[PDB]
RNA sequence: CUCCACACAAUAUAGAUGGAUACGAAUAAGGCGUCCUUGUGGCGUCGCUGAACCAUAGCAGGCUAGCAACGGUGCACUUGGCGGAAAGGCCUUGGGUGCUUGCUGGCGAAUUGCAAUGGCGUGGGGAUAAAUCAUUUGUAUACGACUUAGA
RNA sequence: UGGUUCCUGCCGAAGAACGUAGAGUUAAGGUGCCGGAAUACACGCUCAUCAGA
RNA sequence: UUUCACUGGGCCAGCAUCAGUUUUGGUGGCAGGAUAAAUCCAUAGGAAUGUAGCUUGCCUCGGUAAGUAUUAUAGCCUGUGGGAAUACUGCCAGCUGGGACUGAGGACUGCGACGUAAGUCAAGGAUGCUGGCAUAAUGGUUAUAUGCCGC
């Protein structure tokens, strides 16, 4: 469907630029030119957790995790975890293209030689 | 400004007549990776249709004064041309 | 509709013309305002003299009208500065603008806005009364300009009289009647 | 807004053993019927001790002009309140119709006397039929034989931005 | 021969605004030779292009175009509201913007 | 030479339901308002403010407070319809109406005939 | 001002895509034309908007054919005059050489497939009129500065 | 006395009650220019040698 | 494996037909009023900001004036009678046009309507057609600029 986002930017603390010690996470203060988080900005329940590709992401550590997305190919998309070694990433890619599952992050820690 | 369409037997060609053509054999493997550019020409049947319509249309035009030269000249908007006021 | 609009200042009001021009510069129309010394002010000379006085606690009429105009535009913005950069203001009509037509702004005309039987004020007399020592220089150039312009207009009227004669002898022709048929 | 004449009749209610009271009739100039009825009660209480609950309206009516083509002349009695004190005033009006004269009269009274539509209480509008009963000089100014004068305000709305003509009140 | 204009040029006046808050989404257009809203009814829904010239040559030309359309009238003077695909950079106030005749009713 | 507001001054209502119809001042109301009737043009007898109307330099004799049947009689006997049509100003008004009435092939014929007339005039020019 | 090296250029920046298209004054008055008694004369006209006027066909404007006129018009010249308020433009002579839609012809356009805009800087050398520093003077001078004079 | 460490939702005292947007219509307030929007219209009054808004 | 034929995803557009909200037009038929009033026509009186006529006086061979003179060589007003029309106000489950925003939902069920019938449909929320796109389409990031707001 047509994904509505309701808020493109981020929600930052008041005076977060004014000091380097102050973080940028949302912390409630305890003018109105600051966008404050609230439940009205909560996205549509169908559209929630959707990539710009239109899938829901799913972290995959190994091939047995990849096989759990066998039936739900058009709905989900596999994302390789950040700490997977490069021997296993090519096996995961070959298995996923065999399964026909869209990998969100191919070409991670990998190159194509000859 | 109006002309009579009645001299022309327009009905023959249809929406399907203007369907843009397709290729086969995956363009015959791009002639084995060598491109060729002879396909630019127009089919003669289109030209013949244009001539057949054009004769009976010019025969209508030549009865009216200055209409050939009107169709030959293009159109633009001059200074002060106000199309909401400009009755057409 | 015109790239550069040339506006005469004779017989006009200060603020209404300033409002019109200030609107058009923010609209992007390039404007030169000429014969600025002949701008007219509502009220008597003396009131307006006191107004320039208590303001003063630049003497040229162009500076005066520029002041009035600059007050209406938000001058501190970059957009207002570009709008002011579109503007030119001149007392008299220097070249090249002497050879071009000067439009008027009817909603800022003195003779239309003022009720008859009211005192007004000439801006050049005001500037000379407050220390702009150039008004006699102006009228001297303007007299020569009016001489040459009367020469130009006398030539122009004779040539257009010849054009009128040629259009008169062009009449009764069938192409003229076909223009009449089309309305011209 | 633009007013209207109204024949308004009130009859304050026939009580037990009092049948058919006297059907008091007035003529109200009002933009609608509703404020006409309100003004009718506002006069009827000033006539005598009625209330809108005490009586009722018989018939609300609009009445047109019989001859709205002829320019008639009018003598009008007005009473109103310069807030503390009241006083009457007699004005003479040259007008085609009655209700336009009453319109112009309200405009003039609000101009010269700062009086509202509620403060003004119309006593009488009647046509002055023959000439020289026009007591006022300014209406009599237009009673002359063969009257001619030029237009004032030759200034018109130019409707355009710039003029090439250097225009002139050429009249 | 001398002219090739199939549009009406008109000034990008401003954004829709109060005294303190301006809306960049709706833009305000002055169409030349239009003083009445009834004349502006002719210009409703019409396709608008802002033409400008860039330094770089994006696709065979250095000239780029924003598009959009007239939505509704604005005020008494025939000033016309407009909505574009991307909003205007607002340094284009008083700029000449092209208003095309398609979608033509006539 | 002045026009004057007066009885028998034929006028032209530039703004209103008429928006240009020949009428005549039958009677004056004041400096602001008058009584007019335009029964030949079709605008009825009515009171009007003078701003909505313009005076024409044409006039004729019209009785004071004359009724509409008498008005149309004196109108036709004045024959100022023809005197109006003979005026170059009404010719210009009809011309600017006809220019709005133009068609694009008509306007193209205007272009062509302007070319041909200009050719003939420039031959007539530069010989005299 | 001039010889090598390389970066755009044959463009545009507040907004090009028919033309900024020139009397002056008066307004309870003007203008134009005309006549005479040249006037504060008479007559007629006009305004009441530029909604005007001028330009405007041709591949974003092709290639040719004649008919007619001695027109129009571009460009480069050429002749002379006018323009100083910031003239930087205007007007003219004379040819040249284009186009000419004033008229009539004859071939080309497509498929872009139904809208998607579609000389100037650097870097390194060469040449030059002066200026400065230095010397010197004292009408000057806290110092600058001033100021002589010197191939 | 001063300080007292994450978020969101719900409940919550001693002209207009405001989730997030889109579109429309309006209250008040305005509509010479800044400044968006009639230098609208109509009728009267005021020329002030620092009216008045 | 080979021949031949057909077809292709996603996004962004434009158009058509719809639906929902809205805005702006054009146009028709009604119903009420004092059954509009008026106007127009018919009649009778009246008067003047008295038309024709007459008298008189100054005076450019005839202009004026001030009497007469109530229609004559203008007319007006009022009264009464006849006939509509239109204004205003309201209604239409009258017709028709333009523009904007929206496309939620997701086999069928329901209310309908048109249809003799079978079927269809604007009827329990949008579908159809076409275009562009891999040296993509397009989208994002920053720094600057613009405008508005911000102690």
């Amino acid at each position: 469907p047509k994904i509505v986002k309701k808020h493109t930017k981020k929600f930052k603390r008041h005076h977060s630029d004014r000091y380097h010690r102050v973080a940028e996470n949302w912390r409630k203060q305890k003018r109105g030119n600051i966008s404050q988080p609230k439940i009205g900005y909560g996205s549509n329940k169908k559209t929630k957790f959707l990539s710009p590709s239109g899938h829901k992401t799913f972290l995959v550590a190994n091939v047995k995790d990849l096989e759990t997305l066998t039936m739900h190919t058009k709905t989900y998309a596999a994302e390789i975890a950040h700490n997977i070694s490069a021997k296993n990433r090519v096996v995961i890619l070959a298995r996923a293209k065999a399964l026909g599952i869209k990998v969100t992050n191919p070409k991670g820690r990998l190159a194509l030689e000859a | 400004t109006k002309v009579s369409v009645e001299g022309v037997n327009v009905e023959k060609f249809n929406v399907e007549y203007f369907a843009k053509e397709k290729l086969t054999k995956k363009e015959k493997k791009e002639a084995n990776l060598f491109p060729e550019q002879q396909n630019k020409e127009i089919k003669a049947e289109r030209v013949e249709d244009q001539k057949v319509v054009d004769k009976a249309l010019i025969a209508e035009i030549k009865k009216t004064p200055l209409l050939k030269q009107y169709l030959s000249a293009s159109f633009s908007l001059k200074n002060g041309d106000k199309p909401h006021m400009l009755k057409f | 509709v015109e790239p550069v609009v040339v506006i005469d200042g004779k017989g006009h009001l200060v603020g209404r013309l300033a409002s019109v021009v200030a609107k058009q510069l923010l609209n992007g129309q390039k404007i030169v305002v000429v014969r600025a010394e002949e701008l007219n002010i509502s009220g008597e000379f003396f009131r307006n003299k006191l107004k320039y006085h208590d303001f003063l606690r630049f003497r040229a009429p162009s500076r005066i009208f520029y002041k009035a105009l600059r007050g209406m535009v938000s001058h501190k913005t970059a957009r207002g500065k570009a709008a002011l950069e579109r503007l030119k203001v001149f007392e008299g009509i220097p070249p090249p603008y002497d050879k071009k037509k000067r439009v008027v702004v009817p909603q800022a005309l003195r003779v239309l806005r003022l009720k008859p039987g009211r005192k007004y004020t000439t801006l050049g007399k005001l500037s000379t009364s407050v220390g702009w020592k150039y008004e006699d220089v102006v009228a001297k150039l303007e007299a020569k300009r009016k001489v040459s312009s009367a020469e130009y207009y006398a030539k122009k009227r004779a040539f257009t009289k010849k054009v009128a004669s040629a259009n008169a002898t062009a009449a009764e022709s069938d192409v003229a009647k076909q223009l009449a048929a089309l309305g011209y | 807004a633009h007013f209207k004449e109204y024949q308004v009749i009130g009859r304050r209610l026939p009580t037990e053993s009092v049948p058919e009271p006297k059907l008091f009739r007035m003529r109200i100039f009002a933009s609608n019927e509703v404020i006409a009825k309100s003004r009718y009660w506002y006069f009827l209480q000033k006539l005598h001790k009625v209330k809108k609950a005490s009586g009722e309206i018989v018939s609300i009516n609009q009445i047109n002009e019989a001859h709205p083509t002829k320019v008639k002349n009018f003598g009008v009695w007005v009473r109103y309140d310069s807030r503390s004190g009241t006083h009457n005033m007699y004005k003479e009006i040259r007008d085609v119709s009655r209700v336009a004269a009453v319109e112009t009269l309200y405009q003039d009274m609000a101009a010269r006397h700062r009086a509202r539509f509620r403060s003004i209480h119309i006593l009488k509008v009647a046509e002055i039929e023959k000439t020289a009963d026009v007591k006022r000089q300014y209406v009599k100014q237009f009673l002359t034989k063969d009257l001619k004068f030029p237009l004032p305000h030759r200034v018109q709305k130019s409707t355009k931005t710039f003029s090439y003509k250097r225009p002139s009140t050429f009249y | 021969a001398e002219s090739h204009r199939l549009y009406v040029k008109g000034k990008h006046l401003s954004y829709q605004r109060s005294k303190r808050v301006n809306n960049p989404n709706v833009s305000l257009i002055k169409i030349e030779g239009v003083a009445t809203p009834q004349d502006a009814q002719f210009y409703l829904g019409k396709r608008i292009a802002y033409v400008y010239r860039a330094s770089k040559e994006v696709r065979g030309s250095k000239i780029r175009v924003m598009w959009g359309k007239v939505t509704r009238t604005h005020g008494n003077s025939g000033v016309v509201r407009a909505t574009f695909r991307n909003n205007l950079p607002a340094k284009t106030f008083g700029a000449s913007v092209r208003i095309f005749l398609y979608p033509s009713n006539i | 030479n002045w026009r004057l507001v007066e009885v028998g001054r034929v006028v032209l209502i530039k703004k209103g339901q008429s928006a240009g119809k020949l009428a005549a001042i039958v009677e004056i109301i004041d400096q602001k308002k008058v009584l007019i009737d335009g029964p030949k043009a079709g605008v009825p007898r009515q009171a009007i403010n003078l701003g909505q109307v313009v005076l024409t330099p044409l006039t004729f004799a019209l009785p004071r407070g004359a009724r509409t049947a008498t008005v149309s009689k004196k109108w036709a006997a004045a024959a100022v319809c023809e005197k109006w049509a003979a005026s170059s100003w009404a010719k210009k008004i009809a011309q600017r109406e006809r220019r709005a009435a133009l068609t694009d092939f008509e306007r193209f014929q205007v272009m062509v005939l302007r070319k041909q007339k200009r050719y003939t005039v420039k031959k007539a020019l530069a010989k005299a």
